[PDB]
């Protein structure tokens, strides 16, 4: 009966435990129960303490053993995380052996402060030719990635980590990113079947799966992305790149609104507590470059947020919004349209792109973001059929061949040195002239001319990574004779 | 030996506080008993208050109830038989026969409560379940241990959609059903039961195949909300013992979520958005993860679904989608044209109709199939205006073709042998396939269009063509 | 004695806090030493909260109560037929006292899932727009929904009058004895709601529970109850009763006074968690007893007034899901002169034919239909001529089917009337006659056939079918009456 290390049960119920003893006890610190299950003192009162439970309350007894950790809440953070599939605490879910783990971080991180930080300019292929350039992303940005129900908003993230194979098995490595998808309040086939297709890929090698099902507790599926950051943010330290994808952050929410709730807190706007902006602050800053001094490491996010109806006007959403460095919606009219992906130019945004993209798309893609904000207006507003001038009209034209030039299909990434060329046509207005239902074939067809004939400007492009002021004529050269036959 | 008692100390509606000894309080979720002239109190353990009291939901009426009165702890979660003894069985959210034909003679007891199947357990790859109607396997196909979503209340002929997958499964893949049924309308569960005795899913002197659990609306929210983990249970077992592809039905999955939301209400918990309790996350997650595909068996969810007030914004249908692989809407406008079922090809959609999971040659022929039906469906205003004259070669072509389409969608239902006299068919994967790509491909042009009305086989509506032209001469 | 009686410990709000009592039942009545009673649905571990039927200027603090050992108990039976009884079934007539068979609780548990059976015993309202279009059966739950002042009264009123076609009859397996509940409305209407059946010789076989608006909130919860067993007791003996709940929504805020008095948890628009458990244990004792349990019957007509055609509100959507139809009533529909205003497209029966008289049926299975495609091309009859003659036809039907249906109040017409009259509607033999001889025509029609054809009539009203010979002898009688018109 040592009132200093442990304590006994007074009552328990909605999730919450109420402990007597403790009194050595630090805030926030792991804890564990007779039965054996882990705890969290989030709370510390005079002759009581708050603790969340990680289990069914079910073995949660009244009167039972409270015997402390001593360690705030942690999970093993290494290499050999690599290919592997944890859970909130960090044990193995998979079944092929313990995991081999470097280190312990804690689960609760500070961001890097101001002075070891620098501005992204390292940029991240996702094998999208419609991201890439309209809004790229490097490595430390935290790209958004908001839609609706079945819009394609994994589809981005996914075809990301397949595309980052290309130099995960080079031998350099600040060429390499390794990638730690996140799944909170998913199905158990929907992440099986998602690890499944790593494996078909061959990506799970550089890939770390950290699971919170909608089966598991609440708090777990808040846990989770703290945990899952922890165990990235290794990397960046280290001088690597991670990448971490966030599926989804709204469900969190509504998960940590349960005990937000059920501990008796005043409701906010849509029944979430004031401070579930702090929830995604604390999570998102955790992701971007530092300095050389530290490691010249990074740590991109892609966070995910679920509307209703379109509505980017929430309140989930916007906080996110106010967060991270640019979004990419996906309209689900588009979406039916056949337009996939159904990315709306009209709200993606990229708040440092061009400072992380390549210099040789800069050059090929001017003002083509504006144009498609400006086209839709325009297109929207002549889709009545009233006659309009040859203004209007010639940018009706133009705008219709670059909407269908951005479709792409899903696990089919293309590297920057394919994408360049594509774009360029599109401004000058080659493809204005071609038919609008061979602009698919025109582009399959178009590459394997550049293949077959002028292979050397894919090479140039690949290494220097710009269009120099000869290069730029000898594409045009072979554009314009191309469109002509 | 290991008798528990307490004594009532609060009766507060269907909540009720009991107290017990010191260190020997009853877990949580387990099973309290009441002893009640009629037959039994049952109480479900909450939440413990503290100084050795407990706070437990009624799963029956609570008026009469006097403070001090013993209770019974039981020591285990609510128990329900498992086993083939319950099929052909009247089953309450306690477990007990209610059918009036005596105890269910059963060897084991299985608790409602349950931990979802690990990941390891998991399967790696979506499957497609064969049901027995073209309409399904062909356009919204069920997913293997997935989630389906019903639409459409009485008129469409629900009922008898339901028993079909029942018998249909029963006979290709021999897993038996459980049906289940939350706040069911006491009216339409004699209707039910009654009409399972005539169809033949059900049968007294031989062998039934499903087993039932109703849930009466005249019950409180907390048996009404663990209706749907008691038929779960029963499920289970022949998914894990006899390893089947057993079928569970949930009618209506609303009301479950309606269920939690007044036992969360009376509790004292505070009101999400909307109204609904804040713990309605983890709930769903609490049944639905637990109907998955194992190593051993499958269970394949068919639960009707309830859109409140026509706005799918709202959580609890929100909730639900999320879960759900695919959808068979039942409209009226279907059943109104002579199509049976009245399954809606237009919304039905399933999330396993990719050439990476069908197959290339399945998905375009399904695609076509929903591309000569849309374009037909716009085409019913100048046609029924300009006349069908208004129509180009390549039109008019199409339009002469979802005409046979439309109606070779239709299927007898071979439990509804005594309603209609016309012997029932079951349609496989395989042939049907292979029956929609020769009517594309337009090989049947010359054959009438009262040929492929409730055919049951490509082959059979050529000897139904044959027939109707010899009756011509 | 402290185990059968008790003190008052605190008192207000119509309820006051008692302690003692540790030997009380739930919900079970006790007796203040003024004389006012009441009910503890509230037991507490420390003292037990009581309602009261009467002021709260009777009960003061520290005065004495003593127990009743008896649970809210009704005397039923057939001596309450043409009397006026409140919740607890005390005479207010001024009659004499009542004679009761017997009493039964006010909480009775409903039929369970096998003594019942699928109605098929029609409800004859004598309203030709329900009659024929949402067919009532004996032991299913219609329910009258509609706006305030749209005429939810009228069709129950009408119905219980157009019972002394069989009342006053021998037969009893055809008779329906009537137990209307008034909820929360004022003195002055009852007596004149009485006054009315009275003029009509309805009080004969109607049972009138009375619960003003003045009387106290638990008054109000228990009279639906309390006239529920009332009319059980007809069910349990093997015959048929009639039971309309005017209105539920009344009910529901009195019941929502006494939960947030006594500080229970507040749920959607200040209703607990229980309101549903309420109505649902409230219908469901209606039903269809099967030919072992007495083949009697309850039929229940509950009341519920929307706010602005809100059927989306709370109680309205419990309710709503209970029942088993809606007779959706239509203030707007009222105006234009369709009285009753029942809103053909909304209004439904989930029984339909199974209730429904064959003789009547034969006629109504096609005037759902017309009616279905009037409400389709009615935005046309405000364009000029030139509309086409096909929907042009429609037209000339619905203005006079829906002209047919137009009923005055209290003059419910039997099914021998009700046939000729549809039978004349749909076939179109009124499609020559004038849109505004239409009301006239009922009168000189029925009249005539009562003096020329009064065999067909009274055929009709045995056999209940219709057989080719009357098909084609009603046919012609109706053919030569417009003739000569
Ligand atoms: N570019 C594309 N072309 C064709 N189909 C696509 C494309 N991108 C996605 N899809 C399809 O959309 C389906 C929906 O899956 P996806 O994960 O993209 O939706 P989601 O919005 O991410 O769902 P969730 O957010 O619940 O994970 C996928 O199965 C995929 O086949
Ligand atoms: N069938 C009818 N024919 C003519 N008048 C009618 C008819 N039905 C109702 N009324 C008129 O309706 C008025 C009362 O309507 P009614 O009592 O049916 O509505 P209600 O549902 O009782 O509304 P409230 O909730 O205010 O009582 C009376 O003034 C009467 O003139
Ligand atoms: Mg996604
Ligand atoms: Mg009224």
């Amino acid at each position: 009966a040592n009132l200093n290390e442990t304590g006994r049960v007074l009552a328990v119920g909605d999730g919450i435990a109420r402990v007597f003893g403790l009194n050595n006890i630090q805030a926030e610190e792991l804890v564990e129960f007779s039965s054996g299950v882990k705890g969290m003192a989030l709370n510390l009162e005079p002759g009581q303490v708050g603790i969340v439970l990680f289990g069914s309350d079910r073995l949660v007894k009244e009167g039972e053993l409270v015997k402390r950790t001593g360690n705030i809440v942690d999970v093993p953070v290494g290499p050999g995380l690599l290919g592997r599939v944890v859970d909130a605490l960090g044990n193995p879910i998979d079944g092929k052996g313990p995991i081999d783990a470097a280190g312990r971080s804690r689960a609760q991180v500070k961001a890097p402060g101001i002075l070891p930080r620098r501005s992204v300019h390292e940029p991240v292929q996702t094998g999208l030719k419609a991201v890439d350039a309209l809004v790229p992303i490097g490595r430390g940005q935290r790209e958004l990635i908001i839609g609706d129900r079945q819009t394609g908003k994994t589809a981005v993230a996914l075809d990301t980590i397949l595309n980052q194979k290309r130099w995960n098995n080079g031998s350099d490595e600040s060429k390499k990113l390794y990638c730690v998808y996140v799944a909170v309040g998913q199905k158990r086939s929907t992440v099986a079947q998602l690890v499944q297709t790593l494996e078909q890929h061959d990506a799970m090698k550089y890939s770390i799966i950290v699971a919170a099902t909608a089966s598991e507790a609440a708090p777990l599926q808040y846990l989770a992305p703290f945990t899952a950051a922890s165990i990235g943010e290794w990397f960046r330290d280290n001088g690597k790149h991670a990448l971490i994808v966030y599926d989804d952050l709204s469900k969190q929410a509504v998960a940590y609104r349960q005990l937000s709730l059920l501990l008796r807190r005043p409701p906010g706007r849509e029944a979430y507590p004031g401070d579930v902006f702090y929830l995604h602050s604390r999570l998102l800053e955790r992701a971007a470059k530092l300095s050389e001094k530290e490691g010249s490491g990074s740590l991109t996010a892609l966070p995910v947020i679920e509307t209703q109806g379109g509505d980017v006007s929430a309140y989930i959403p916007t906080n996110v919004i106010s967060i991270t460095d640019g979004q990419i919606f996906l309209e689900a009219e588009l979406f039916y349209k056949g337009i996939r992906p159904a990315i709306n130019v009209g709200l993606s945004v990229s708040r440092v792109g061009s400072a992380a993209q390549v210099k040789a798309l800069k050059q090929v893609a001017g003002s083509l973001k504006l144009f498609l904000a400006q086209y839709r207006e325009v297109a929207a507003f002549a889709q009545f059929g009233s006659d309009l001038d040859a203004s209007t009209k010639q940018t009706l034209v133009r705008g219709e061949r670059l909407t269908q030039l951005l479709k792409q299909n899903q696990y089919s990434p293309l590297a920057t040195e394919e994408q360049v060329p594509l774009i360029y046509a599109g401004v000058n207005g080659h493809l204005d002239g071609i038919e609008l239902s061979r602009i698919g074939e025109f582009e399959s067809s178009f590459l394997s001319y550049l293949k077959s004939n002028h292979n050397e400007l894919l090479t140039e492009i690949r290494e220097k990574g710009e269009l120099s002021k000869e290069l730029l004529a000898s594409l045009k050269s072979a554009t314009e004779s191309f469109v002509a036959t | 030996s290991t008798p528990i008692t307490g004594k009532v100390t609060a009766v507060i509606g269907a909540i009720v506080d009991v107290h017990f000894e010191q260190s020997e309080l009853p877990a949580i979720l387990n099973a309290l008993e009441i002893k009640t002239p009629q037959g039994k109190l049952v109480l479900e353990v909450a939440q413990h208050l503290g100084e050795n009291t407990v706070r437990t939901i009624a799963m029956d009426g609570t008026e009469g109830l006097v403070r001090g009165e013993k209770v019974l702890d039981t020591g285990g979660p609510i128990s329900v038989p498992v086993g083939r003894e319950t099929l052909g069985r009247i089953i309450n959210v306690i477990g007990e026969p209610i059918d009036e034909r005596g105890p269910i003679k059963s060897k084991l007891r299985k608790p409602i409560h349950a931990d979802p199947p690990s990941f390891a357990e998991q399967s790696t790859s979506a499957e497609i379940l064969e049901t027995g109607i073209k309409v399904v396997d062909l356009l919204a196909p069920y997913a293997r241990g997935g989630k389906i979503g019903l639409f459409g209340g009485a008129g469409v002929g629900k009922t008898v959609f339901i028993q079909e997958l029942i018998n249909n499964i029963a006979k290709a893949h021999g897993g038996f059903s459980v049906f289940t049924g939350v706040g069911e309308r006491t009216r339409e569960g004699n209707d039910l039961y009654r009409e399972m005795k005539e169809t033949g899913v059900i049968n007294l002197e031989g062998e039934s195949k499903v087993a039932l659990v109703f849930g009466q609306m005249n019950e409180p929210p907390g048996a009404r909300a663990r209706v749907a983990l008691t038929g779960l249970t029963i499920a289970e077992y022949f998914r894990d013992e006899e390893g089947q592809d057993v079928l569970l039905f949930i009618d209506n999955i609303f009301r479950f979520t309606q269920a939690g939301s007044e036992v969360s209400a009376l509790l004292g918990r505070i009101p999400s958005a909307v109204g609904y309790q804040p713990t309605l996350a983890t709930d769903m997650g609490l049944l639905q993860e637990r109907i998955t595909t194992t190593k051993k068996g499958s269970v394949t969810s068919v639960q009707a679904v309830y859109v409140p007030a026509d706005d799918l914004t709202d959580p609890a249908p929100a909730t639900t989608f999320a879960h759900l692989d695919a959808t068979t809407v039942l409209s009226r406008g279907i059943s109104e044209l002579g199509i049976y079922p009245a399954v809606d090809p237009l919304d039905s959609k399933s999330r396993l109709l990719d050439a990476a999971v069908v197959g290339q040659e399945h998905y375009d022929v399904a695609s076509k199939v929903q591309e000569t039906l849309q374009t037909y469906k716009s085409l019913q205003d100048i046609i029924a205006i300009l006349g069908m004259d208004e129509l180009s070669e390549q039109d008019k072509l199409t339009v002469e073709r979802a005409r046979k389409i439309q109606r070779f969608l239709s299927q007898p239902f071979a439990v509804a042998e005594v309603f209609t006299g016309i012997p029932g068919k079951l349609v496989r994967l395989k042939d049907t396939v292979a029956s929609f790509k020769a009517v594309l491909e337009g090989k049947y042009d010359n054959i009438p269009e009262h040929a492929f009305y409730m055919v049951g086989g490509i082959e059979d509506v050529v000897a139904k063509a044959e027939k109707l032209a010899a009756e011509a001469n």
